[PDB]
């Protein structure tokens, strides 16, 4: 799974 | 449920819940703050987003574990429990979408606020799309696309290419293309075009803004490395 | 709430919730299974313990974060929110204690089951004691002590010194002595006496039992290293 | 804080 935005 | 608490107290308690990693409480506090009817500041928008992203992020991880177990199995218990988590996930997504529709988006005039909320709308339709299997999946997918697309149109006209909200929006829209819309070439093109125009704009930034922008820029690079 | 689900389905769903790290669901499923009125197997007791330990463990960690923030502060919000989490923690502790009292303990005849439940009773009174400040703290502390002590008396008579439940009981009773009862010398004496008699009994064990026992034995060693 | 039993 790819990275979505994460703080 | 939060109607009797002060707006400022709800905000203060949302920050305390983040420190305690009590994200369900944090989401309930920020929902109460939104329902006060006043527009949200930049910091308050971030609190709202962080709270629900963590809540739905745990539900999505649980849903993936159970859907995997269910797939290898094919009693009713695994399907039943996967359906329970799925329904709770959809309830949280509907709650967030309801806040955006009543009435955060229509009152958001500035580019930073309007793009932020439209990105959220795309994200939570994306999460609905990850679990959708019925006659409404295509409409759910197009609702995510339409929300992402309006946000992108505004961000391209109103924000610099290094703006962290613009970068995070492009990151998530590229994930939408790859995972949801079965358009991996569109995902790769968006991520590379976004990265390259951010590269070329970094010289305008201070050291702190440079750090903010390159951090999201690395997420785009990680995905391109995984996809190519 | 779980009255209409089969016992076996509740157990199966509790295991699925553990895999999904949904410990609140896991606790609710195992509470439903206990309320079926049948005694619990060894494996089922472990599921019950794991579920509530994770639920109350998150509440305790959140309570410590908020109590710390509260202490440095001394608005009502920090105290209010600490009180909210504290009340939710006490509710979960009361629920577990209620299950043990109605009617897990009175039906537990075997040493392994009775010691397991009495250890649980000591643990959840210990968690109540960590947050107690009123006129009932001494009685709460003595309720933990009395439960731990009965479990220890049974375990010393009925179990070998390497039995993992006996070792875990001694570990937690020593933590009770150190953190709750202000008796660090008692804590150190219990941990060292427990460790040494386990040492001397390891030669009787298989490789798998040896691994189980030495793992808890290392927790006793870690505490002795921290306390001396 | 010391260690209590943990699975
Ligand atoms: C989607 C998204 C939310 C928040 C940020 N952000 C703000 C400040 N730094 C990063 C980026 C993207
Ligand atoms: C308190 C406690 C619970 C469970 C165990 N255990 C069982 C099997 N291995 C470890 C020990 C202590
Ligand atoms: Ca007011
Ligand atoms: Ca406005
Ligand atoms: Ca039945
Ligand atoms: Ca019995
Ligand atoms: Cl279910
Ligand atoms: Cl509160």
């Amino acid at each position: 799974r790819p990275s979505s935005w994460r703080q | 449920a939060m109607g009797s608490m002060e707006r400022a107290s709800l905000i203060q308690k949302a920050k305390l819940a983040e420190q305690a990693e009590r994200y369900e409480d944090m989401a309930a506090f920020m929902k109460g703050a939104v329902e006060k009817g006043e527009e949200l500041s930049c910091e308050e928008r971030n609190l709202l987003s962080v709270a629900y992203k963590n809540v739905v992020g745990g539900q999505r991880a649980a849903w993936r574990v159970l859907s995997s177990i269910e797939q290898k199995s094919n009693g009713p218990e695994v399907r039943e429990y996967r359906e329970k988590v799925e329904t709770e996930l959809q309830g949280v997504c509907d709650t967030v979408l309801g806040l955006l529709d009543s009435h955060l988006i229509k009152e958001a005039g500035d580019a930073e606020s309007r793009v932020f909320y439209l990105k959220m709308k795309g994200d939570y339709y994306r999460y609905l799309a990850e679990v959708a299997t019925g006659d409404d999946k295509k409409r759910i997918i197009d609702s995510a696309r339409s929300a992402y697309q309006e946000a992108m149109d505004i961000s391209k006209k109103e924000m610099p290419p290094t703006n962290p909200i613009r970068l995070g929006l492009a990151l998530n829209f590229s994930v939408f293309h790859y995972e949801i819309a079965n358009s991996p070439e569109e995902a790769i093109s968006l991520a590379k075009t976004t990265f390259d125009e951010a590269m070329a704009d970094l010289h305008t930034l201070s050291e702190d803004s440079y750090k903010d922008s390159t951090l999201i820029m690395q997420l785009l690079r990680d995905n391109l490395t995984l996809w190519t």
